[PDB]
């Protein structure tokens, strides 16, 4: 509360977020948006928390 | 005459059975083989499903064909 | 809904189901809550340290 | 254990909870204790937890992924999620009724965004 | 045209198992996949007999076709003795369907004999 | 009369090969929808494939040695 | 009598076909109960107490038809 640092978060894309090792793990739904909604909520996401903590 | 036709018959009509014994036997590996894409049921833990799952799948075909070779 | 073959992602979808919610709710309770749906933010596409026009829909 | 985090509050936060029912895509799903692993995308429904006994807490979600973990865990990840006791009905009928005439009325996206909103506020409207 | 779309057909079916054989001579042969079990030899139902049903189903389009306008002699008869209008909207999709079979005929006994020209060179 | 009778055991034998020729697609079916999910390519799912085509099949080759066993002998 | 023999011999084999539907009727119940149990959290209770009493609704026509060729 009276210091600060620079940090980095790092965000996957569609291609990134289908090919992980336990991703298969959950019931997904293979023919909906599943790989490209979890990456454009993710940007959405860690755009937010990052200006709020900036 | 009538005793020895109908022991040639029987061994036609007995074989219609293969049809459930077939398929058994292509229906658990589709699941074996859809499930170990799922990561990681490769060795063991599945192929002992499989194996005990296809022998039991097999009994059928092996005591249908015991009739129709046993005239 | 067929948002597949617009431009709209899973960000800008959720975004409009969340500001319709709130506003299709009870006037009163609105307090500290308009400002989470108006934003007066720009984006300009830079090129080379040129720019472009800026939009800001 | 559930873990209903809002991006403006916490409702579950800690683990002390027994059975959930929130509507998912394809239907209304409930997980219980040891839930399996089930990563679905949360549609504009009715998120009730039942607390124990009869102490529900019927929570309208406006939508967003219903993640179930291995470990029986289950996190609600959605934008919005007030009670049904904090809705008017006479401010849901003028919402409504002003996306029910602006539907495919113009061009753009304008006819496209009306759709959305009309089912959105029947399905709240009915559960009363 | 039945008699003479059998014999044509032979002939077809016997020029690709003669170029497949003649291949093997000099690029090996095996055309078995191995994986740990045996009783392979057993299974020799493709190739060399694979082009008698082949030549047998692909001839067969000229016999299926004939039936189907030989077919109409025997609903001329009722017509003539409901309304009889059901009859030439009916013979009318049986025709387009018949000429249309000939163009699948066609690229089904093409993509046959891709498999076997891709498999001997492998 | 026994010759009546033994070509009639060549033809109602031959209704199990309805099991053989769709045992053979359903185990196709489930290899190539699941190779395209990355990535059962090499062994692995095309082994079990030739291993698995052998156990469907043999029920279509032990009925087939029945009926041809009544045209000769 | 040697028309009434045969035709006893012959029932009790067209009869017996019924067997497929009895035999694929307790699968059906017990594959969706074992798929079912796995998704939680039905196991002891709920849908262990509809897989007993439509295994038995499945059961009866089995029992039904053994009847008819035992008879004749």
């Amino acid at each position: 509360g009276v210091a600060f640092e620079p940090s980095v978060f790092p965000s996957f894309s569609p291609i990134s977020i289908e090919e992980s090792p336990k991703l298969s793990e959950f019931e997904l739904e293979e023919d909906q948006a599943i790989p490209t909604s979890l990456s454009q909520i993710s940007l959405t996401n860690a755009i937010l928390n990052a200006m709020a903590e900036g | 005459q009538l005793v020895l036709a109908a022991k040639y018959i029987g061994a036609a009509i007995a074989t219609i059975g293969l049809t459930g014994a077939g398929i058994g036997i292509a229906i658990v590996f589709a699941a074996l083989i859809n499930g170990t894409s799922r990561n990681p049921s490769l060795r063991n833990t599945l192929f002992p499903f499989a194996i005990l799952g296809f022998a039991l799948s097999e009994a059928t075909g092996l005591f249908c064909l015991m009739i129709s070779f046993l005239l | 809904s067929s948002w597949q073959k617009a431009g709209i992602s899973f960000n800008k979808y959720l975004a409009i189901a969340a500001r319709t919610v709130q506003r299709s709710l009870k006037n009163d309770l609105k307090v500290a809550a308009e400002k989470r749906y108006i934003s007066d933010a720009k984006v300009q596409k830079l090129e080379k340290v040129s720019t472009t026009d800026l939009a800001s829909n | 254990k559930v873990s209903l985090v809002a991006p403006h509050q916490a409702i579950f936060t800690n683990k002390e909870v027994s059975q959930v029912n929130l509507p998912a895509s394809s239907g209304e799903m409930g997980v219980l204790a040891n839930h399996v692993p089930t990563v679905e995308e949360l549609a504009p429904g009715v998120v009730e937890v039942i607390e124990s006994s009869g102490t529900a807490s019927k929570y309208f979600v406006s939508g967003g992924f219903a993640s179930i973990l291995p470990g029986s865990k289950l996190s609600i990840s959605t934008v919005e999620a007030h009670p049904l006791d904090a809705f008017s009905s006479e401010n849901i009928k003028s919402l409504l009724a002003e996306a029910q005439k602006n539907a495919s009325s113009a061009d753009e996206t304008v006819a496209a965004e009306a759709a959305i909103e009309i089912e959105v506020l029947e399905a709240l409207q009915a559960a009363v | 045209i039945y008699i003479i779309g059998i014999s044509v057909s032979l002939w077809i079916g016997l020029t690709i198992l003669g170029l497949f054989l003649n291949k093997a001579v000099f690029f090996s042969l095996f055309v078995p996949s191995g994986t740990p079990l045996p009783l392979v030899p057993v299974l020799v139902l493709i190739e060399l007999l694979s082009y008698t049903a082949r030549a047998i189903s692909l001839g067969l389009r000229l016999a299926a076709n004939t039936l189907s306008g030989h077919l109409l002699m025997s609903i001329l008869g009722n017509l003539v003795k409901i309304f009889g209008l059901i009859p030439l909207a009916g013979i009318f999709a049986i025709v387009i369907l018949e000429f249309a079979i000939a163009c699948i005929q066609a690229y089904v006994f093409a993509i046959l004999t891709s498999s076997y020209l891709k498999d001997s060179i492998y």
